[PDB]
């Protein structure tokens, strides 16, 4: 209900201050630091406030970077100096790289989303760190038969995924379909989390533009991945039918 | 790209988000850089923390009113409070308490001292 009807220079505007503005001296001064807010912020956009306005759209974290730096001519001194600086760490830095597996059923209209313990925990795609010496793959089929004890090894494919950089991790959802809804999902293997239900992705914020946005529930790391989502169904029931 | 004084410029865009989202804001009073939120449980049992964490602005109100707005950096559920009198903020070490509300009690984890001492001096003025 905030960012309802906000401009995009509004937006930035207020990730401006938010996040990167009222650093203390020193801090700002820090690319390391200046970067995790800039991550920070984008993620801040992707997850929260394009869900409350359709009309904003979806960016990647150095495009949404180069934007809010013209956006605020205080970073102006600092960009003309420490550009070659900057655009270095912003692609070479270390993140966490996460894998996981947006499960969807026979239909492609409904996804597997896990809950936390949490009050403030929202649904989220199940996926978590990779260990040392993992394979991709093998990370991102732990982490679904730890949180929802399904096991989809015969099932994941290493090219169906999608792969982006949100809030300091390489995240990489592999796609699954043809799920059965009858599977009965126990996380007995880790007691972090409460719930495992299907969720229709039309009940998502941004899967819909036609539909009324009402976010009753929360969602953690979903709103980004569902235009990348909805692309690739699109190619796969035109390939199924071609 | 000439900028005779960035300070108030950072301020003028600071009020300009505060109005966004308040619009019943007048001024600024003052800012801390890093501000953590903690929230007594109405049980009585112990000093729970809250998701909330930002930038303290320290905000005067159309009506003269001095309340305090946190621009949260984990979700858009923002901090609004005021303070109808100065006997609910106290300082106990490092926390600024503020019993608003009839009972209620949070207390605010500024990461620069130096701030929660100057915030705290002008709670007590109105």
């Amino acid at each position: 209900m905030s960012f309802t009807n906000a401009t995009f220079s509004q937006v930035l505007d207020d990730l401006s201050a938010r996040f990167i503005l009222n650093l203390p001296a020193e801090e700002q001064s820090s690319v390391e630091r200046l970067c995790f807010q800039i991550e920070q912020a984008h993620w801040f956009y992707e997850d929260f406030i394009r869900a409350q306005n359709d009309q904003l759209p979806s960016l990647g974290l150095r495009v949404f970077s180069a934007k809010l730096f013209a956006h605020c001519p205080l970073l102006w001194k600092w960009s003309k100096v420490h550009e070659e600086a900057f655009d270095d760490f912003l692609r070479y830095k270390t993140r966490i790289p996460v894998r996981g597996a947006i499960m969807l059923d026979m239909s492609m209209q409904q996804c597997v989303l896990v809950k936390g313990w949490k009050a403030s925990s929202g649904w989220g795609f199940p996926k978590g760190k990779i260990d040392k010496d993992e394979s991709d793959v093998d990370c991102a089929i732990r982490e679904v038969y730890e949180e929802t004890g399904f096991d989809c090894s015969s099932r994941i494919n290493p090219n169906e995924f999608i792969d982006m950089t949100i809030r300091g991790q390489n995240v990489r959802l592999y796609i699954i379909p043809g799920i059965s809804l009858d599977t009965r999902f126990e996380s007995r293997t880790r007691k972090e989390i409460s719930k495992i239900e299907w969720h229709n992705l039309m009940d998502l914020p941004t899967f819909k533009k036609n539909k009324p946005q009402t976010m009753k529930n929360k969602f953690y790391m979903v709103i980004p991945f569902l235009a990348p989502l909805k692309k690739w169904i699109k190619k796969r029931n035109i390939a199924n039918n071609t | 790209p000439h900028m005779e004084d960035e300070n108030i410029l950072r301020n003028a865009v600071n009020l300009q988000v505060l109005k966004f989202h308040y619009p019943e804001i007048e001024s600024i009073i003052d800012i801390a850089s890093h501000v953590a939120v903690y929230q007594f449980d109405v049980g009585s049992q112990k000093w729970l923390k809250t998701s909330i964490e930002g930038t303290f602005f320290l905000v005067k109100d159309q009506r003269a009113r001095v309340g305090y707005v946190i621009l949260n950096r984990n979700s858009p559920e923002n901090l609004y409070l005021f303070i109808n009198h100065p006997s609910n903020v106290h300082l106990v070490d490092r926390y600024l308490i503020h019993r608003t509300e009839n009972q209620h009690v949070v207390g605010l984890w500024m990461f620069d001292p130096n701030d929660m001492s100057r915030i705290f001096n002008i709670v007590k003025e109105s």
